[PDB]
């Protein structure tokens, strides 16, 4: 059962913190599957399957890789001497949302509120199966185009769900709360609404709203572009300085700029096609 | 200001 007989290895598609990422294709049939390989001596975290010592990436995945859902399922891995190999599905014809921002500019509240929803979905998912991802950001989601279904990706920054607080963190420093910020803790659901606040205002006014450290702790939110009251109202209250001010993940999803999303096929037809 | 990626 070699990595090199049971796939067919592809082309680069990126690389960098997370890893090298190829396509690929399974023999057995045809499947398109993206292989991700990384180096051991690059790994921070490190984890045990119910028995063998793996990445954490490996470990969270397998927990959400149960059953359908907006994240990107893990289908095998591989160790190696120097490294593993995590085969990982691979919609056609896909994009990731941040290309997909840049190309198209600020989205439509309509589209906003479809997407922003599955992510919602997903993350849910992922906590229920305790794992928390930590680098929600546009560019670790992809957009299967044609079924208009948003998934999940790069879970080499992520954690087990605690309901205690968190110390270390690796994800993307512009989307972290100010509580990481100014003292270095955060809690795993107050952190996760915090950066899908930064993810809401990037989809509705095209770009996040912060860079530097003294605009994440100012949390003064300025609106570049035309966003209804209602979206403004959610996104304020998800980048509410004090965490226990934010919104829960049920109170995001009862909101009432939330109501009425399309579903997937519709935002396919209506935005993608 | 250019938007751009951010690493992790
Ligand atoms: N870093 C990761 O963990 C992972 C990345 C991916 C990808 C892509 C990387 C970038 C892509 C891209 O630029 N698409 C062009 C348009 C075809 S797709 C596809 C499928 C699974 C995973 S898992």
């Amino acid at each position: 059962e070699p990595l090199e007989s049971q796939y067919q290895v592809g082309p680069l598609l990126g690389s960098g913190g997370f890893g090298s990422v190829y396509s690929g294709i399974r023999v057995s049939d045809n499947l398109p599957v993206a292989i991700k390989h990384v180096e051991k001596d690059r790994i921070s975290d490190w984890g045990e399957l119910p028995n063998t010592r793996v990445p954490m990436e490996v470990v969270l995945l397998k927990k959400v890789s149960s059953g359908f859902s907006g994240v990107i399922r893990l289908l095998d891995w591989f160790e190696r001497p120097d490294s593993f190999v995590l085969i990982l599905e691979r919609p056609e014809p896909v994009q990731d949302l941040f290309d997909f921002i840049t190309e198209r500019g600020a989205l439509q509240e309509e589209l906003a509120r479809s997407f922003f929803w599955q992510v919602l979905e997903a993350v849910r998912h992922c906590h229920n199966c305790g794992v928390l991802h930590r680098d929600i950001k546009d560019e670790n989601i992809l957009i299967d185009l044609n079924r208009g279904e948003l998934k999940l990706i790069d879970f080499g920054s992520g954690a087990l769900l605690k309901d205690t607080v968190y110390t270390d963190f690796d994800g993307t420093r512009v989307y972290s709360p100010p509580e990481w910020i100014r003292y270095h803790r955060y809690h795993g659901r107050s952190a996760a609404v915090w950066s899908l606040g930064i993810l809401l205002y990037d989809m509705v006014c095209g770009d996040i709203p912060f860079e530097h450290d003294e605009e994440i702790i100012g949390g003064q939110v300025f609106f570049r572009q035309r966003v209804s009251s209602e979206c403004q109202h959610l996104i304020r209250w998800c980048l509410a300085l004090r965490p226990s001010d934010r919104p829960t993940f049920e109170e995001i999803q009862n909101h009432p700029w939330m109501q009425d999303v399309l579903l997937p096929q519709e935002t396919a037809e209506i935005h993608l096609h | 200001r250019k938007r751009r990626r951010h690493p992790s």
